[PDB]
């Protein structure tokens, strides 16, 4: 198959500010993979993002009777649906199973990787340290940043490079809104 | 009423 | 912000494939099965605490195929030019051996909207309890998918997501082994 595709979107988008003490809704048009026009509650009224949704932006516009409805969406539509959606996506806390592990199985005295895995997460702000015997190491840390699983769940890898010496013991930290005090996972060399 | 609230695009020009 | 919440829709010709899903924060709240005429929710237990009608979403649709139509004319018909995906596969959790796990083939910022998936293991098509999500949205317009395949991890197996869209020249394949 070599045809040609056309392609056309449509998103409202309601996005929250300290609740929903401000809220902005954005409906947006697009073809292929241009804006041709869009409404945003700040402004009031369509504008065309592109010369392709003038005759778009200029007629919807001449009808206030659409532009009522779209004016009073922010509240009949985004902060209605923030509200019944609540309990299951803005206050979802799932808690983070932490594993620590070095990356390589040699023996001791040779560069390696210790890797803290905090998995299973929700929702994706976290912070993760690294202790060593006590002190935290701000260097040589590796992460692999936020990984979105796409089922409602975070993931995340954060690497200390360590030269392990016996007797030592290294410490993972992970602070996290579904838990009241810090996650400790340690690793005794 | 717990139902997720939608909105419907208008047509566009011609 | 601290949220959005984004009702996204499209239509796509000639293919006739449409599709109407609320995203938040980046993740699926629920998409309407199309042809059956219901409400799918990401995790099935949301649909305990809110309700869709289904068959609002058709009319939404049917708008935007209408209007799409308009749009190729307006624009004298320039198609879209294919993005190719970025793949990649990685796993649920930590990986150990003889334990049950997830392999996650994340294909991000392509378009149109039209993928083809499939698993290897050892070079054969696997489909037992393969899930997939449907196309979700991104801010510069491109979409994102991914796909599950539940394993049980051992030095013996090999893993290939193997992905073919318009934009690749061939069908590209990610690849997958317990190291250690």
């Amino acid at each position: 198959d070599t045809r040609p595709r056309f392609l056309w979107q449509l998103k409202f988008e309601c996005h929250f500010f300290n609740g929903t003490e401000r809220v902005r809704l954005l409906e947006r048009c697009i073809y292929n993979q241009e804006e041709s026009v869009r409404f945003d509650s700040d402004v009031g009224e369509y504008r065309a993002v592109t010369e392709l949704g003038r005759p778009d932006a200029e007629y919807w516009n001449s009808q206030k009777d659409l532009l009522e409805q779209r004016r009073a969406a922010v509240d009949t539509y985004c902060r209605h649906n923030y509200g019944v959606g609540e309990s299951f996506t803005v206050q979802r806390r799932v808690e983070p199973k932490v594993t620590v592990y070095p990356s390589k199985t040699q023996p001791l005295q040779h560069h390696n990787l210790l890797v803290c895995s905090v998995s299973g997460f929700y929702p994706g702000s976290i912070e993760v340290r690294w202790f060593r015997n006590g002190q935290e190491e701000k260097a040589g840390v590796v992460s692999t940043g936020l990984i979105q699983n796409g089922d409602w769940t975070f993931q995340t890898l954060v690497m200390l490079e360590t030269v392990p010496r016996s007797g030592e013991v290294y410490t993972c930290q992970v602070e996290h809104p579904s838990v009241t005090s810090p996650l400790t996972v340690e690793w005794r060399a | 009423g717990s139902d997720a609230r939608f909105l419907r695009g208008y047509h566009l020009y011609a | 912000e601290e949220h959005v919440i984004i009702q996204a829709e499209f239509y796509l010709n000639p293919d006739q494939s449409g599709e109407f899903m609320f995203d938040f924060d980046g993740d699926e709240i629920f998409h309407v099965d199309m042809a059956k005429k219901e409400t799918v929710w990401r995790l099935e237990e949301f649909g305990r605490f809110a309700s869709f009608e289904a068959q609002g979403a058709l009319a939404n649709i049917a708008v935007d195929k209408a209007n799409l139509e308009i749009m190729t004319k307006r624009s004298n018909y320039t198609p879209i030019t294919n993005v190719p995906p970025e793949v990649t596969v990685l796993t649920n959790s930590p990986v150990e051996l003889r334990e049950p796990n997830v392999l996650i083939c994340f294909i991000d910022k392509f378009t149109p909207p039209v993928v083809n998936v499939t698993w290897l293991r050892n070079g054969k098509p696997v489909t037992t309890g393969v899930s997939e999500t449907v196309f979700l949205p991104r801010e510069d317009h491109l979409f994102r998918k991914f796909h599950y395949l539940p394993f049980l991890p051992s030095t013996e197996d090999v893993y290939d997501c193997r992905v073919e869209h318009w934009g690749l020249d061939e069908p590209l394949l990610k690849h997958w082994e317990f190291d250690a």
